[PDB]
């Protein structure tokens, strides 16, 4: 039943005396159900360690992975730049499905074609899907370029993207001078940040390989800064506005802040903002190219470093106090502008958070995951504040971040039960909070339902989730939060801290039971 | 407003298409006429979209593993293949269920064979199996295992089927493969037929010997409802409070069993015909039960359907019938008191996959609120043949509308209201057009039945009113 | 006892066993405790309606008032100018009070003095103790003015600050040419926010009243803003910058927002920033003065208006996107200046903020209170949001001010529901939240009890508290939000819906039972 | 450092005030001499702050009500007069208890007669009458009620002990007016002091004619004790397993009947000598129980205060004692090994109220770790004749230190670590110093015992060898 005075959504409707007791029916005339003990037995069974060997053990099966494909990165980086439309060569249901996904992490519009190739292309190529769509996409959405990815399908019958590119434009279906940049992004190899780091290279590659003989290396004064694979928009804010204070003239290359932001005034923008064409042209007379995510922009560092000529800083992801602080030190010696008293002051008020926070801070065990340079990021700004990670995941990162880790965890006293786990997913992750209870988890919003299977087996065994990273989906508009920087510390901090703060709360809000500890002042 | 204004916007739009897309896509554009009765002669439908065009379509495995077989609950369903469909189709539809996730019922899990380099060149199946024996050893107490392919699965040569019935054989467990990759078919709904004849193949048929199951002349089994937010429950309520017994829900909150206890029921009442028409023709054919289609969207509807499905049966069914109708009528009508004045007259258009564009016509105008355009994103003619009765005359019908077409259709129209998916929402709500998503129910819902009407109307009014809708004009603007 | 390896703090180290036992001892032989089926009676019997009439019949008990005194606000004010010693005349005990408040909501050092009065000048008077404190003072802390405030005890007994402090300036105590403005601010008279008004009002009387001879209104084409008693460091720094935006010359008086965030580099400044005194000395040659919390700012507004020649605007306080809108075109048409295209995108970005997000915000039902222009502006925030603020309460409000909230509830179709109240305290609310259940609290740290006693009648019963507002003690660093303009529109959306979202995701967080609802995708 | 180089450094910082504020705070800055047993020799304590030096005390309200009063839980205790006091003190002091707030406990309430203009000229007497009625009314449930006095009310000529009296026969109920107005005395010790008073003389003789309570040889009293994080329930279960019957804690959880029971005990432990040593004279004065000081700081205290106090009784509390101390040895032995290396030979400055100021130094040279600075905000001379005992040769010792005074200090001795209140923690970790919270703990504790014991070398690792403190400045500067 429902009352129009308070209509009841699915929850608590279907908590209703009426609603029970039919589920109760359909349950045991019909379900066939394992008996309560059995599933509170397996259940139990799953929280062991013994288990947790055997989930360790798996060599075939990923369970709730943390990580998506490269066209996903190759999309977003394409939407980094100027009326730049992403057209993803193979079939339609992947680009449904990317478009989904960006649309629920940043509740945007995400515009992105396929060429819709079909089982009739699957031995025929997607040569004429080609063609026709990069026809139609033109005529229709009217972008100014078209960066091409590839689907799984298109990669494994073998699709050449730059004959089809070429036999398009040499037919007319498209003009000889209309930029199409492409990339070959294979779904079975790495993750979307190396689909983010192909796109890129790609893009990189289109603009300037032709062109590097009237190439001088400084001569436009600038500093290239690529972001790599990033979803909050306060990042790509956050390094502009640092590269403004310190007058380093700058170019921001796949900047798709503009065109993941627009405003909601009345009509629909397809196109805003981006990174320019003459920006991609220009990017070699830069004095110098700054990855900010370097352990998934190796394609773009090989590009730059050996095309460009240009030496290409060996800096950390900018976040935490000491990495933040050798980026400004050394966008400071590239460009010879001396760091700002702002940036100076900015420093001092994280430092400040930091002195003022570190007691609640202090000994805190995490739990944490997500992309490479973000989790290592994470790390270092953990061990600063005198936390201890004890379980560090990247389902998608190498053996050779693992040894970076491992000798960041090794330089702090805090880094000594520190874990790292590559090619893990989170139903190891699962196991390890069991096993190895830490405080709390850092991560998207995957792990909610972690913190569900550990509040399964008592409150005093709940892992709460802090949602860093991506994807967020239960949660609204933290894709415009900033981790970068000393800013981007300052909400990391803020976040955290409050989140221990609150789980505290609620463990002491029991009155004449835990209230005794339910200070007002923390 | 006339048809001719109508036809006029469909070339209109058309022009700026090169000369075959348009050609193409004038064949999916059409003017509702109520009194045709055949769409051949009108739209054509289940046609490949035109490239670059951005259509809204999903593949294959959306409309089998997303749609079919996922909500089966006490399954675990692996999408076999890269790790990408697995991890965007996780969670992304709320096909609701009762369960221990991780123990008895897995439906809100990612279960992946994450293909590398090394398992598209050298195959998964010997991966496959080592999967199948962790899902067992970890997962003890899964009731069966499907495998849903993706792309690479069928472009490589795996041989899925094979080890599905090795692997069952030898561990003595259903495990059904799905040859449900993405570039099969033009849409979601080659998934819905792959996916029924799967079941059909692998599970319907093993309790065909079994008498052991207590049947009575009650038994009725809702195919194609997959309790989007609990739609099948609110559904299933009503069903079982008219005196029936509900043995099976196909496949929302769906548990194996119940599917293999189907073919004991004395009447199948199909909700969405489009995705399981098939598995309910098969059933009438080997087993002998018929089906009715049915809807349950809005009061009106409901309880046209309620008096459908009890005159098959004996009189105590349509007194229970008329029961509940009694009690159900003051909860509806004190819906439609609060929120008719609100909606009342106001035109939408809707674009949904394939049973929602109609089927939901009477749940809008119960309301007094007007749909002035509809569309399919992949249904068949027999769809539009359903389509055009419900529809009003001189209306907007698109078949896969690109996302150009759909801008330049609400552009003109102007409607009060959209309902369509996620890659839709934000550009309307960026025109100022007020929008429902009708997949998700906006994380709202359940729609079926009185309770999910009573919802519905909620959702509209909140959604139709909102202030936020006179505030996108800046003052100074 | 305690493990060398995990020590425990008070929770959960006196959740031990032995623990437990001699606590229950304690409590059965000497405690004489209230049978616990009794003090369960008496809770049960605070929770309904019944005692919500006997707790709202209150006229002398005043039960966790939801304001402090004025000489707080009146210290924030004088921590708003340069170089400025906040000096409180009166007993030390007002100051170390003080003190420890903004030490604790802020967390930065919080420099104020007193003279010490004690018993002796309870009689004779605190002339000499004005003498001496503002000779060490000068002396010894070196400020470049001293801002004089009371406590009650010198405002009970009489002191008169001007003569007190003319009289120390002619006997050399002070140099004459020192500026020591005062303002008389009773603890006994409305509150904080009217101690700040009369501390401004003073200090502009000081550094204005005597040089309006050569003052010609807009003469140095600048717009004038008194911003209030504001305790968010980005309310400050969003006022600046939209105004930085905008082009517009302006002169953020009484600006505190350097010394409340000074960083930590090794040095302690006593003093940072804050409004000079030639600043408020040129003041008057503005082109109009803006003040963006009117409610609490009548003192100041008559000053300006009578003496500075000022048309002051009837604006509201800048919150949410309709006021936000008016404070924009009002500075637009009093400066000249076109509202810049950022600023809209601002606004076209909040707007899609709220788009995204009002189907999980529509139709919530909020308790909320604090300061009166804070108060209104989350209601009308709230209005826009299509949000229901059911309880609305304001302890140091007016009736006019009432009126006004009144009126705007009366023009949305969601303030029908709503009730405003004023001159209630924190205890009205909880038997509000109590008999007329919202779903959220809007509020300070002391809402935090509130929340404790709703869960102890049951989970179902819970109103969890969201803190926007003053004092706030149990979390870390929220000063440095903003709740003005377009961004701290945006930031109080998200918390709201956030916490929507998280107070969901509690309530379906049980396996079997709610998880149905457990969505990955909200 | 030389003691002549801290008379230098005294004299250094001293020649900033002008010449009478110079004078008088020489009397307060000395160098420890451990081999001096009298105070009025060497300092000068309980004086007035200089005016405008930025002292750090409070004042009598926040003695009495803040201190004393205050953590009586199920009294309720109105803040008379102004809005401003209650609330800045509300819940300020962590006096930690066991109650169900707002019921039956009323620790952490805010219960105020929030004067107004009409209060202050007409007098808050009869408001005061009827706040007390609507008390009883709202909080049937609370056993007594006390009346903290703020300056109007010493200023306007109330009468709150009429009020009092009259109420309390009325009602029935203890009431306990307490002139604790802030402008009285020159700090919180008055404050100590009248709310002694206060207890002795509305509260403490109310059994003395009742026996009905089953006395023991083996009955303690605990004074002076405020449970700060739970230090008083820390040195009770240390008390208890030596046998002997912990009748009272004043006034940490403490309840009236408690301190209504004190008469009965056999020994008094008199925790902080500077706040209830009035009451402990006064109790053996006028009921014969004997009372000794005792300390519960560090390991080597708590051995040595448990000897002791077994050392009054028979020789079973002896032999318990014993049990206890070897049942706790390798608790705080295996803290020392964990905890030593990390802080040996570090140099502390503490500036805290009346008792920790002394009374903490063993539980920090128990770690290893050294004391050059130690003051005091409000002792009196005696606290100084216990201090220089404690305090090491050539040692600064500072009463009432001005916030220049402390800067200046901290700048030339340069210590490793300051303990002090919270209007000092940011000023110092500007700095670079790490700062402890010593009036609260950091919100952390207890202190008190070996579990306290533990828990204060832990949070003294954790901010002495913070990461933080090594990043003050900037790479680039
Ligand atoms: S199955 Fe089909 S697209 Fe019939 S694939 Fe799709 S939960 Fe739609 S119009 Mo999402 S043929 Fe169901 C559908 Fe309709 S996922 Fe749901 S809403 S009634
Ligand atoms: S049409 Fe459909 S969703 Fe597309 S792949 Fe094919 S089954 Fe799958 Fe998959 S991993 Fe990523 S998302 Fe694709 S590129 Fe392959
Ligand atoms: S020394 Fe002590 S704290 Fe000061 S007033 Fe006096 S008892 Fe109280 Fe009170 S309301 Fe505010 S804080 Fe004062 S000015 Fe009066
Ligand atoms: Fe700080
Ligand atoms: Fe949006």
């Amino acid at each position: 039943s429902q009352q129009v005075d308070k209509i009841k959504a699915s929850y608590p409707l279907f908590l209703d005396q009426d609603y029970k007791d039919m589920l109760a029916k359909k349950r045991d005339g019909f379900e066939e159900k394992y008996p309560q003990d059995k599933i509170d037995e397996v259940f139990q069974w799953t929280t062991t360690k013994e288990y947790q060997e055997l989930n360790f053990q798996r060599e075939a099966l990923t369970v709730n992975p943390a990580k998506a494909c490269q066209p996903l990165g190759a999309v977003l980086c394409a939407l980094g730049f100027e009326k730049t439309m992403p057209y993803v060569h193979g079939s339609q249901g992947c680009v449904a499905y990317f478009r989904s996904y960006f649309n629920r992490h940043f509740r945007e519009p995400v515009s992105c074609v396929s060429d819709s190739m079909t089982e009739d292309a699957a031995v025929f190529g997607g040569q004429q899907n080609m063609k026709d769509g990069l026809q139609n996409c033109k005529a229709t959405y009217k972008p100014d370029m078209i960066a091409v990815s590839t689907t799984c399908m298109a990669e494994v019958i073998g699709d050449d993207l730059n004959a089809f590119i070429n036999n398009s434009k040499k037919e007319g279906f498209i003009p000889d001078e209309f930029p199409v940049p492409f990339a070959h992004t294979p779904s079975f190899v790495g993750s979307h940040v190396t689909g983010w780091d192909n796109m890129f290279e790609g893009i990189a590659r289109y603009f300037t390989l032709k062109s590097m003989d009237d190439k001088v290396v400084g001569s436009n004064k600038k500093i290239n800064i690529v972001p790599g694979f990033e979803t909050y928009l306060g990042n790509f804010r956050v390094i502009k506005r640092m590269l403004s204070e310190m007058g380093v003239g700058y170019s921001l290359l796949s900047d798709p802040e503009e065109v993941l932001d627009t405003p909601a005034d009345g009509q629909f923008r397809m196109y805003a903002g981006g990174t320019t064409q003459e920006e991609m042209k220009d990017a070699p007379n830069a004095l110098n190219t700054v990855l900010l995510q370097p352990w998934h922009l190796e394609k773009t560092k090989k590009f730059v470093e050996g095309t460009w000529k240009h030496e290409v800083p060996k800096l950390n992801i900018p976040m935490g106090l000491d990495w933040t602080d050798e980026f400004l030190m050394k966008v400071s010696e590239i460009s010879g502008q001396p760091i700002p008293a702002s940036l100076t002051k900015e420093r001092g008020r994280l430092v400040d958070m930091m002195t003022d926070s570190h007691t609640w801070l202090h000994g805190k065990r995490f739990a944490l995951w997500g992309d490479p340079d973000f989790v290592m990021g994470l790390v270092k700004f953990l061990l600063e504040l005198g936390c201890e990670p004890v379980h560090i995941l990247c389902h998608n990162g190498n053996k050779r971040w693992k040894k970076a880790v491992d000798a960041i965890l090794a330089a702090s006293p805090y880094g000594k039960n520190a874990t790292v786990y590559i090619g893990k997913d989170l139903w190891h992750l699962r196991s390890l909070v069991f096993t190895d209870k830490p405080d709390f988890m850092i991560g998207n919003s995957y792990g909610k339902f972690i913190q569900r299977d550990t509040l399964h087996k008592g409150k005093e065994f709940e892992v709460p989730l802090i949602r860093i990273g991506f994807p967020i989906f239960d949660r609204h508009h933290l894709h415009r939060s900033t981790t970068l920087g000393y800013e981007g510390a300052m909400q990391i901090l803020t976040t955290l801290v409050n989140s221990i703060l609150e789980r505290l709360d609620e463990e002491t809000r029991g009155m004449q039971a835990t209230d005794y500890n339910h200070d007002l002042v923390r | 407003m006339s048809r001719e204004e109508v036809e006029s916007l469909i070339q209109e739009v058309l022009e700026v298409y090169p000369e075959k897309a348009r050609k193409d896509r004038n064949k999916h554009l059409a003017v509702n006429d109520p009194a045709v009765t055949q769409s051949k002669k009108c739209i054509i439908s289940n046609k490949k979209s035109q490239p670059g065009l951005m259509t809204i379509r999903g593949c294959a495995y959306a409309g089998s593993k997303g749609v079919v077989w996922g909500p089966i609950k006490d399954m675990i369903h692996i999408s076999h293949g890269p790790v990408g469909c697995g991890q965007y189709s996780r969670a992304g539809r709320r096909n609701y269920y009762i369960g221990t996730t991780g123990v008895n019922a897995f439906v809100t899990m990612n279960f992946t064979s994450d293909f590398q380099e090394k398992d598209i060149v050298f195959g998964g199946d010997k991966k496959l199996a080592k999967l199948i024996d962790e899902v067992e050893t970890l997962f003890p107490l899964n009731k069966g295992i499907s495998v849903q392919s993706e792309c690479p699965i069928g472009l490589i040569g795996d041989d899925i089927e094979s080890v599905s019935k090795v692997k069952g054989a030898e561990l003595s467990k259903t495990i059904v493969p799905v040859r449900c990759e993405g570039f099969r078919g033009v849409s979601q709904s080659l998934g819905h037929h792959i996916a029924n004849d799967a079941v059909r193949d692998w599970v319907l048929g093993k309790r065909d010997e079994d008498t052991t199951f207590a049947s009575t002349p009650y038994d009725v089994a809702i195919i194609g409802d997959y309790n989007i937010g609990g739609d099948a429950w609110s559904s299933r309520i009503l069903l079982e409070e008219m005196g029936l017994r509900c043995v099976a829900q196909w496949s929302g909150d769906g548990s194996i069993s119940e599917i293999e206890l189907t073919p004991k029921v004395k009447l199948n009442l199909v909700h969405c015909y489009r995705s399981m028409n098939y598995i309910s023709r098969h059933m009438e054919e080997k087993y002998g039960i018929p089906w009715m289609e049915y809807n349950f969207f809005g009061p009106t509807k409901t309880i046209e359907s309620l008096r459908a499905i009890a005159a098959k049966f004996d009189e105590s069914i349509q007194k229970k019938c008329e029961e509940v109708i009694a009690k159900y009528k003051p909860e509806w009508e004190a819906v439609v008191a609060k929120y008719r004045p609100r909606l009342e007259g106001k035109r939408v258009m809707l674009y949904i996959g394939g049973l929602r564009p109609r089927h939901v016509i009477g749940a809008y105008e119960d309301l007094g609120m007007e749909v002035v355009g509809t569309g399919y994103e992949f249904a068949h003619n027999d769809d539009y043949d359903r389509t055009m009765k419900e529809m009003g005359d001189s209306t907007l019908l698109y078949d896969d509308v690109t996302g150009y077409e759909f801008e330049e259709f609400v552009k003109r129209i102007k409607p009060d209201l959209i309902g369509s998916g996620i890659k839709e929402k934000f550009i309307f709500q960026k025109m100022g057009i007020p929008f429902r998503e009708m997949h998700s129910w906006d994380y709202s819902g359940p729609y079926h039945g009185f309770d999910g009407f009573a919802i519905f109307a909620r959702d509209m009014d909140m959604t139709l009113n909102n202030p936020c809708w006179k505030k996108l004009q800046a003052p100074w603007e």
